DNA sequence: TTCCGAGATCAGACGAGAT
DNA sequence: GTCTGATCTCGGAA
């Protein structure tokens, strides 16, 4: 609201109850995407492609 | 390029006035009045010669 | 293809045309962001009959008027529609049967052409009897005579009177009833996009997304028919200070840089009171934008107080069609301090903006503030701040959308998987839960009212 | 203090617009090869000492071409143009040794001193701005890229106050960055090749001032905080006691990745030692008094490299690679020119190569500068004209150290937005320069060095440094007498005027640069508040009886570059000199450069709306050069019927661009149409565009070459195949003419034919096909040899466009649009005299953009052309609206310009006035014939089996991931499956159930028992990452399930 | 085969693998002469 | 029993989506139809007359299940 | 360029053209009017049955 | 048409048909066709005393007498001067007749012009007569 | 010099002092002319030295 | 006595699309 | 050319 900019609470309803269900604030990075979800090509279709390909085969 | 042979607002027949204007500019006359004697009353048929380059005559020299 | 929000794909009905561009409404160019300057779009074609379903019900245009940010509409009248609509319903225009009936009987083409379309009863009879401007832009909420729209509205609008609910002079109050006009002109407020009270809007909630999609195309067609034939232009004409602002601005620039120039001298030579904020030099600079925004927005009110009505870029004010109050001051009166990043401009020489100045002067049109107006033309100085200044804006929006464009990437690579299920929990795709109701009510943004409330019950009452 | 503004078109006669350009290329033929023979002579080799080889001088001799063995005859630069080859000169007892690309319009090219009539037999437009090779065919420019200062104390804040100089070896082997850094409030000495921050006090103990008094004595004598310095450093140089020279060697004899009074060397280069190091420690000295005392982006930082500077840097190492080769050779064959021909080969396609792919790849000086060479945008005049003057970078922001310099308004939008910049019209780049007389007046006006007592050059304020190029050379107790003595010295003419003698009084230190490459600019010089040019002088310069370098040994202007600028008053105009007002400015105009200035009235614009302007100029369509019939270019658009703008401005007459205009202007009639002008659309009639409004001509080029072999077989031309008669086939063959190229004068369909080259594998026949939408004609068929003579044919494809629905018009102030309608005239709102419109504008374009610059060119040249003049509107000033106004009262119109229409269509008069006037609309190069699309079902692209990606390739457009969101929000499934399954990559795989991996066909090889293998539905882009992630050790096991 | 000289404007009656050189010159820019054919142009 | 009576958009959408691809592969017609060529125009026609051979089976996401006629179901 | 971010997601699409944009007021918000050589081009498979079997032949 | 320089060949035939001149331009019989409405400005007070030469060189010249007398309104071109006099603008209210314009055709020169005219009306008639017997057909 | 298309547009704009209402529209594309419906014209200019 | 806090060095990424 | 969490090495203490 500073910006103008308006926007429905429902909407960061339920973008702040996405960040913090798991226990702990989990921030939307690349580092709080492997603490959200569990599959991989959701992962690997993010940043770090090599790295999250080869640990998910280990 | 070359002359226009119409006026691009009107059509009035332009492309015939450019060596009678050409022959107006030789002598005394100037810019202004020049275009008042070949008949152009209103203003954009008179930029068909007044604003118009001759690069016809430039292009020539080099098309042997 | 700088898709942004949901909007930028819709589904369209395909009519072959005669021509090799995408032609489409303009009305619909908010969505899309697209201004016709040279913009493409692409255009899908969908090949099997569940996927042609899945454009028509869900992405379709008579579907998505209204975002999911705000449950504003975005599909609504832009520039020329909303100043021929303001025009027309305008208190001073009156047209004769002729005229009449000739504004009207434009909308008569595509599904419009089999309608008994009925004009209403002039409302002057006697002297001479001719309709009022009002009366024909009724004829765009209901046409026929069949026809189950009752549209109401009732609501503020742009240059608001203050004073007086709908009865005062100004006229800036819009009350329509059964799809009458009753009273007030249509502003962007009540027409245009971002306000959740123009008619489109009350059209789609009240009755249907068919009647807000039928009205819209109604108002494409019938208010450039009435623009093109009343011609609606700016002149050099619209933007030449008269005679009463040339000695209020020649007084403002005056009495503005005696002060000045004492603030100025009453920190160096003396002792100068500090603002709360900071010491001597950063004070200073606040109070002198106080005293030269004193100045552009009293310059601002003196071309605003002599500038004539019908003038061409106060009529495009007036209704927000075009460019706001600030514009008109800044091409007629005086343009303001040219300010960079929310500061006087910075010195890029020792102690000096430019060398054309001295050291460590802190003056006016010194540090950024430009005299003249766009009519009478900037300075070389002048004319450098205000380039200055105006990179800053061309710069930023490289630079955001290098960011902005990354974090809708991270955002969407996050929460694409969640979906509302039908036991009314929002789970992961994974199971978990993660909203036990989708935001405490269960309750879309996009159909909800204004006030994050569904209904705002005081406008469906009297509705 | 009438007329100053005749000194402008007397500087660009000398050195001012694509002339720094030639001037650096004339520099560096006629001085940097004979400055780099005297650094590479002496050919020795080791296997025999007793030879020795000894370049005397190079000469760089006229373009010439051989085809033969000894025709040796010149050339025109527009045959190199044609034949694809290299404009070029050779290198040269008296023996060649290679050849180098020559700019046009340089001292040695062909164009130079020649008349416009002995251009047209050398087939060359006059108005053409030179300054671009000729590699290979294409005509490249070597961008000028700015770099920042050599050797320059920077004080920088990269966590606090770390300062590092970049220096740059004069020997020019090495560039080293000894930077200084703070850890922890104790200074250090961050090398490179140094493995550890050593303290400084080490570092002064090394370079031969052993004792701490003397240390201190450089940094601060006065203490109050360079006390601060005590306690840092030389106590902690002192809590280990290691108070020696030798033992302080020692500590850097380790480190360093006795023997380090020689590696001390190369840390901090340019200042000198003969191992007399006292020199160089108070340069290190001065560089920590700056962070005990304590901008990057500030023009007297950023030096200019231009074209002759960068091929200096590219010869001085192709030389070498020549030079060391020799050496190779002599020692090969010993155990000699015609084991040097040969190696006409190293610097000939070692140049050429470098300027074509733009590739300075040295490893001599480990510069990899990618990008340096552009091929020139001839879509234009002024986009030839608009790329000689720019500025590529290595911020964004514009900062005022650019007044006077560069355009502020001519800049990209993009990437570039304020990194790609555009030189101004009255600047100047600096050249070079020896430093003799400049140290030899030095030393008389008062310095000393190497002998005054460390604690002089301190807080004292009498101590101002004098520092010439970044090397300290002594100190002056009295700056002003200095800096004016200097500066009247190089305004009588003894000092080069280039130099320059700025103060910075923070730091005391003066500023003697002689650098070559600092942006410089010229102004009026204020004595007292009377001015220099006495107007008398602005009367010579009329009949020429003085030139504008007559001015400056007068002293009467002065050339000021961007450090200089900190010291002076500068005055805009006459009426704003004041008591102290030092120089005064020629002309204020000149800040705009020449993409902009083309504008009218760029000062009335909002200005982001000029800088719209300076990239629709370039992509304006008009035309190119009286020779732009004989060129045959790979795009080249032309106008058929070009206007000189009615709204002139000063600028637009130095470049001569209504000698060769671009775009018509047509009477616009602002005002709401229709409804088809809304977002920023405009609407034409068809009228005018069948009376010829912008008609355009879109000239295409195709090309073949018929190479002669290794197999000494070569490739064919053979005729039409006429089938069942002398007609030729169904349409293929039919424009062939039976000499194999196609006729001139003939129009060609898609898929037909220009020529059959037919290749050897025996003849495989590989048809050089007119692809296009539309049809095309063809003007010229040109047939010649290239440099390795295998018969070029080059083809010439005209097509006229009269500009409908679709195509880009603009405006000449940066309100581009679309023409959305084109109504007939009948239906267009005439006013009394009979003008109906040509371009209907809608008035919206105007209150948001605030682009009153436009709405005073329809009353400028409806003015205009009812008096039969030109209005100039400049930059600040030009004709005013006053006195516009009144020229319209005499010809019987409205003193705004807006005039009483009535209605086209229903007949009765409009309800209010509608502005009218002729106003400049350029087409520009987007019309919608090149860019219609679609793509229905074609060719995939062979590895990915999805569509290609182009146009000119069939096309598909890539459904971005981005979009990808879009229709995932939306809920449809079933699309997105449809959209990037179904309609992209419909592939269909085998796997197998147990050990569930892609088995080929109806069964798995691994597990032969073909019984479990079942059919899967799959994109081809999924199962190529599935058989490329198995070709790595991921495997991905899939295990189905049936359809429940 | 008819050919167009550079500047020098003779018709130079060449044939195959011939070097492209001109009577009368040395220059290698060979034009070629325009068409036979009745080529119809519409006035729009 | 326990879901929303009202068709979803998703769900209008689908029901128009499979019902247009039947129709689209010769399907018997419920509604006597008037010339429509299009089979999605079809579809729509098959909506608003309630007559479309469809049941919806509404996934609860713990497993269970809960079927819902086309015709039992409140269109908008 | 990978595949995943770029062949996997945002793979290029068959039955798709582009154009440069140009206004028309006269027609609802619902169409967009496409040139009809992009029409000629863009092509819907539209199985026969039983009721544009006339209309497909015709 | 076109100029030319030794050596250069201009060989042509043309083919002339007839055109509606909305078919393109380049059949348009006029140069330009326009009309306007005949002005009448009525000087509402009487204007005497140096103000009648003021409002004489106002005007377009012919157009006046000079007391001021509106002397031959036709000739007027719409300047609309007396707006900035701040004084004469209350005074005359200047107007133009509705039903009664002024035409002004020019040829080109393939008709002429009074049978440019009778061609005008002659097609227009033709353009109703074509749809009176469309009706007679239903 | 002058381009093709550009020149025999050139000869478009050239009004032609024969009237109408002698001749008739032309009925098919019928590119050959009737002598009822078209009017030919010649141009044959070769310019040399004098 | 070991262990956890705080000093260095290391990662992968840094918007669409278009010719 | 930084912005980044992770993961390694040092060090002072109950
Ligand atoms: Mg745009
Ligand atoms: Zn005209
Ligand atoms: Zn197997
Ligand atoms: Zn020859």
């Amino acid at each position: 609201v500073n910006h103008g900019m308006s926007i429905d609470r429902r909407h960061v309803m339920l973008l702040s109850d996405l960040m913090t269900y798991k226990g702990e604030v989990l921030g939307i990075t690349r580092f709080g995407l492997a603490k959200m979800k569990e599959s991989v090509l959701m992962l690997a279709s993010f940043e770090k492609t090599a790295d999250h390909l080869f640990d998910a085969a280990y | 390029m070359i002359i226009p042979v119409r006026c691009f607002t009107c059509g009035k027949i332009v492309g015939n006035k450019w060596e009678a204007y050409l022959g107006l500019l030789q002598a005394e006359y100037t810019e202004g009045d020049a275009l008042d004697a070949l008949g152009l009353k209103r203003y954009c048929c008179r930029r068909m010669l007044l604003a118009h380059v001759d690069l016809i005559e430039k292009l020539l020299n080099y098309a042997p | 293809q700088p898709s942004l929000h949901k909007l930028s794909i819709m589904a369209h009905l395909a009519r072959v045309k005669p021509h090799r561009t995408f032609r489409f409404n303009e009305c619909v160019c908010t969505p899309y962001n697209a201004d016709f300057d040279g913009d493409e779009m692409n255009l899908h074609l969908p090949q099997t009959e569940e996927a042609k379903a899945e454009a028509l019900v869900l992405m379709g245009t008579k579907a998505n008027l209204v975002t999911p940010r705000n449950g504003e509409p975005l599909i609504a009248a832009i520039q020329d529609f909303l100043t021929g609509a303001y025009l027309l319903t305008l208190k001073d225009t009156f047209f004769d049967r002729a005229k009449a009936c000739q504004i009207i009987a434009s909308i008569l083409v595509g599904k419009d052409e089999k309608i008994k379309v009925r004009l209403p009863p002039p409302t002057i009879l006697k002297p001479v009897t001719l309709w009022t401007g009002k009366q024909i832009f009724s004829v765009i909420l209901r046409p026929s005579d069949d026809n189950p729209v009752r549209a109401n509205l009732r609501t503020k609008g742009k240059q608001y009177c203050g004073k007086g609910e709908d009865l005062c002079a100004n006229d800036s109050y819009v009350t329509i009833q059964n799809s009458e006009l009753m009273s007030g002109s249509m502003d962007k407020g009540t027409l245009g996009s971002g306000s959740k009270n123009n008619i489109f809007y009350i059209l789609l909630r009240d009755w249907g997304q068919n009647e807000a999609a039928d009205a819209m195309s109604r108002l494409a067609r019938l208010a450039p028919v009435y623009l093109s034939n009343r011609g609606f232009s700016i002149g050099i004409g619209d933007v030449t200070p008269g005679q009463g602002l040339l000695k209020a601005k020649y007084e403002l620039l005056n009495a503005g840089y005696k002060k000045c120039d004492e603030y100025i001298e009453a920190l160096n030579t003396g002792k100068l009171q500090q603002q709360p904020g900071c010491t001597a030099e950063e004070t200073l600079e606040a109070l002198i934008l106080k005293e030269l925004s004193v100045i552009r927005d009293h310059a601002g009110s003196a071309c605003l107080r002599e500038l004539d009505k019908s003038n061409s870029p106060l009529t495009m004010a007036l209704c927000g069609s075009k460019g706001s109050f600030i514009n008109i001051s800044q091409m007629i009166a005086c343009v303001g301090q040219q300010a960079i990043s929310g500061s006087r401009v910075p010195d890029g020489f020792e102690n000096r903006s430019l060398p054309h100045f001295e050291k460590h002067s802190k003056l006016p049109a010194a540090k950024g503030f430009v005299a003249n107006s766009f009519y009478s033309g900037l300075t070389p100085t002048e004319f450098f701040f205000h380039t200055m200044a105006g990179r800053e804006g061309l710069v930023d929006t490289a630079v955001k959308t290098a960011e902005t464009g990354y974090m809708q990437r991270r955002l969407v690579k996050s929460l694409e998987d969640l979906c509302s299920q039908y036991d009314l929990t929002v789970r992961s795709s994974t199971g978990d839960i993660i909203q036990f109701i989708y935001g405490g009510d269960g309750l879309d943004p996009a159909a909800m009212e204004g006030k994050d409330e569904p209904l705002e019950f005081k406008r469906v009452l009297d509705n | 203090v009438e007329e100053k503004w005749r000194l402008l078109p007397a500087f660009l006669k000398v050195k001012g617009l694509v002339k720094q350009h030639i001037d650096s290329f004339n520099y560096f033929i006629n001085v940097e090869i004979k400055k780099i023979m005297k650094a590479n002579e002496k050919v020795t080799s080791d296997a025999d000492p007793m030879w020795y080889l000894k370049y005397l001088n190079i000469y760089v001799g006229l373009p010439d071409v051989e085809e033969s063995f000894n025709v040796t005859r010149p050339v025109s630069p527009h045959e190199c143009r044609l034949r694809d080859m290299t404009y070029s000169a050779p290198i040269t007892n008296a023996l060649p040794i290679g050849r180098m690309p020559i700019m046009l319009r340089s001292s040695n090219c062909v164009l130079t001193g020649k008349t416009p009539a002995e251009f047209a037999k050398l087939n060359e437009c006059p108005l053409d701005p030179g300054g671009y090779f000729i590699v290979k065919g294409v005509e490249k420019v070597i961008l000028i890229q700015e770099q920042l200062s050599k050797n320059r104390i920077i004080v920088e804040a990269d966590r606090k106050g770390a300062v590092g100089a970049s220096v740059t070896s004069s020997t020019h082997e090495k560039k080293s960055r000894t930077n200084m850094a703070v850890k922890q409030g104790r200074f250090y000495l961050r090398h490179n090749t140094l493995s550890e921050d050593i303290p400084i006090v080490i570092i002064f103990k090394a370079m031969g001032v052993e004792s701490d008094q003397e240390i201190v004595q450089m940094i601060g004598t006065e203490e109050h905080v360079m006390a601060a310095f005590g306690p840092s450093l030389e106590e902690c140089q002192k809590a280990q006691i290691f108070t020696q020279m030798q033992a302080l060697k020692y500590i850097g004899n380790k480190v360093r990745r006795a023997r380090e009074l020689l590696a001390s060397t190369i840390l901090t280069h340019v200042p000198v030692k003969e191992f007399n190091f006292r020199a160089k420690c108070i340069y290190t000295a001065v560089m920590v008094r700056r962070v005990i005392l304590a901008d990057r982006d500030y023009y007297g930082n950023k030096r200019l490299e231009l074209a002759g500077q960068l091929l200096s840097l590219l010869f001085e190492d192709l030389f070498k690679k020549f030079n060391s080769e020799m050496k190779k050779i002599a020692d090969q064959v010993i155990p000699f020119d015609v084991v040097k021909h040969m190696r006409q080969d190293q610097i000939t396609n070692g140049m050429v190569n470098a300027i074509s792919t733009g590739n300075w790849s040295l490893k001599r000086f480990k510069m990899d500068r990618q990008g340096v060479t552009q091929v020139l945008s001839r879509l234009s005049y002024i986009s030839a004209l608009g790329m000689m003057t720019r500025i590529s970078s290595q911020p964004r922001s514009l900062q005022p150290s650019q007044w006077g310099m560069l355009c502020p308004s001519d800049t990209p939008e993009g990437e570039a937005c304020g990194l790609v910049k555009n030189l101004a019209l009255m600047t100047h780049i600096t050249t070079d320069m020896e430093d003799g007389p400049i140290v030899k007046l030095a030393s008389n006006l008062g310095v000393e060095d190497v002998n005054l007592l460390c604690g002089e050059e301190l807080s004292y304020p009498n101590v101002f440094l004098v520092f010439l190029n970044g090397n300290i050379l002594g100190v002056i107790r009295d700056h002003k007498k200095l800096v004016n003595t200097f500066r009247l010295m190089r305004r009588a003419g003894y000092i080069n005027e280039f130099v320059s003698i700025s103060t910075n009084l923070t730091d005391r230190c003066v500023y003697i640069s002689s650098d070559g490459g600092r942006l410089c600019r010229p102004y009026i010089i204020v004595k007292k508040q009377k001015p220099a040019v006495t107007n008398k002088h602005m009367e010579e310069l009329a009949q020429g009886y003085r030139n504008f370098e007559d001015f400056l040994h007068e002293s009467l202007v002065e050339y000021l570059d961007v450090n200089e600028e900190n010291d002076c008053n500068i005055a805009l105009y006459e009426h704003t000199i004041n008591k102290d007002t030092t120089h005064l400015e020629i002309e204020p105009f000149t800040l705009l450069g020449v993409c902009a200035g083309l504008i009218p009235y760029p000062h009335h614009n909002q200005s982001p709306r000029n800088t719209y302007q300076c990239a629709m100029g370039k992509q304006a369509m008009g035309t190119i050069g009286y020779n732009q019939r004989n060129r045959i270019d790979t795009l080249m658009y032309l106008l058929a019927y070009p206007q000189k703008p009615m709204v002139k401005t000063k600028t637009i007459e130095l470049i001569e661009f209504e000698k060769l205009p671009a775009g018509q202007n047509a009477t616009v009639a602002v005002m709401s149409y229709s409804g088809y002008d809304i977002e920023d659309a405009l609407v034409l009639n068809k009228a005018s565009l069948d009376r010829g409004f912008g008609r355009c001509l879109v000239y295409k080029n195709a090309k073949c070459t018929l190479k002669r072999y290794t197999n000494q077989t070569f490739d064919k031309v053979m005729g039409p195949m006429l089938d069942a008669a002398t007609r030729k086939p169904i349409w293929r063959h039919e424009i062939l003419d039976a000499d194999g190229i196609c006729s001139p004068g003939e129009k060609v369909e898609n898929k037909q034919v220009l020529v059959n080259k037919s290749m050897p594998t025996q003849y495989k026949d590989v048809p050089i096909t007119y692809k296009g939408a539309t049809d095309s004609y063809i003007e010229k068929v040109m047939i010649s040899s290239n440099a390795e003579d295998a018969f070029l044919i080059k083809m010439l494809l005209r097509q006229t466009r009269r500009p409908e629905i679709g195509d880009k018009f603009s405006s000449r102030h940066g309100q581009k649009g679309v023409c959305g309608l084109i109504v007939p005239q009948e239906d267009m709102p005439f006013c009394d005299s009979g003008i109906c419109p040509d371009i209907i504008m809608n008035p919206h374009g105007f209150p948001s953009r605030m682009t009153v610059g436009k709405l005073i060119e329809l009353l400028a040249g409806k003015a205009g052309v009812l008096d039969g003049r030109f209005h100039y509107g400049t930059a600040f000033g030009g004709s005013k609206v006053k006195d516009v106004c009144e020229d319209l009262v005499r010809h019987g119109y409205n003193y705004l310009g807006k005039d009483y229409v009535t209605s086209g269509i229903t007949g009765e008069p409009l309800e209010a006035y509608i502005y009218f006037g002729p106003v400049y609309y350029q087409k520009l190069k987007h019309m919608v014939l090149d860019k219609m699309h679609a793509r229905a079902r074609g060719p995939r692209a062979v590895l990915t089996r999805q569509p290609t990606e182009g146009r000119s390739r069939d096309g598909g457009l890539r459904l971005g991931e981005m979009e990808r969101d879009c229709l995932i929000g939306y809920g449809a499934s079933m699309l997105l499956l449809e959209r990037l399954m179904i309609s992209s990559d419909a592939f269909e795989v085998d796997v197998c159930g147990q050990c569930g991996l892609l088995g080929y066909s109806g069964w798995c090889h691994y597990c032969k028992s073909s019984c479990h293998v079942s059919s899967l539905r799959i994109p081809y882009a999924c199962k190529l990452l599935f058989q490329e992630l198995q070709s790595m050790n991921i495997i991905p096991r899939l295990k189905l399930s049936k359809y429940n | 085969m008819i050919y167009i000289c550079g500047e020098c404007h003779t018709e130079n009656e060449i044939k195959s693998r011939d070097p492209i050189r001109c009577r009368e010159c040395g220059y290698r820019i060979m034009y070629k002469k325009r068409t036979k054919r009745l080529v119809v142009f519409d006035a729009r | 029993r326990i879901t929303t009576p009202y068709m979803t958009k998703y769900e209008r959408a689908r029901v128009l989506g499979t019902r247009a691809l039947q129709i689209a592969m010769c399907a018997p017609v419920m509604v006597e139809l008037e010339g429509e060529t299009d089979p999605l125009l079809i579809a729509m026609k098959e909506l608003k007359a309630r007559k479309i051979p469809i049941i919806i089976r509404r996934y609860l996401p713990d497993g269970s299940y809960e079927d819902w006629g086309v015709d039992e179901l409140i269109i908008t | 360029q990978g595949r995943f971010r770029g062949n996997l997601s945002g793979k290029r699409v068959d039955f798709s053209g582009r154009t440069v944009i140009s206004p028309d007021p006269n027609l609802r918000i619902d169409e967009v009017a496409v040139p009809v050589h992009v029409a000629k081009i863009l092509t819907f498979p539209e199985k026969v049955n039983k009721a544009n079997i006339n209309f497909l032949r015709k | 048409i076109a100029q030319l320089r030794p050596g250069q060949e201009i060989d042509l035939l043309m083919h002339c048909v007839k055109g509606i001149g909305k078919d393109h331009a380049k059949f348009s019989p006029v140069a330009t066709a326009s009309y306007r409405l005949l002005p009448d400005i009525t000087l509402l007070e009487p204007v005497e005393g140096e103000a009648a030469e003021e409002l004489s060189r106002c005007f377009s010249p012919g157009v006046i007498e000079v007391v001021a007398r509106v002397a031959n309104p036709r000739l007027d071109t719409f300047s609309r001067e007396i707006f900035r006099n701040e004084k004469l603008k209350k005074v005359v209210r200047l107007a133009r007749v509705r039903d009664h314009y002024i035409f002004s055709v020019e040829s080109t020169g393939v008709l002429p012009p009074d049978v440019l005219v009778s061609e005008a009306i002659k097609v227009l008639m033709g353009k109703c007569r074509r749809f009176l017997d469309e009706l007679d057909a239903v | 010099i002058v381009q093709d298309e550009i020149l025999a547009h050139r000869l478009g704009l050239i009004p032609i002092h024969a009237d109408p209402r002698l001749f008739e529209y032309r009925n098919q594309g019928d590119e050959e002319g009737t002598e009822i419906d078209t009017l030919q014209f010649r141009l044959q200019v070769r310019c040399t030295r004098n």
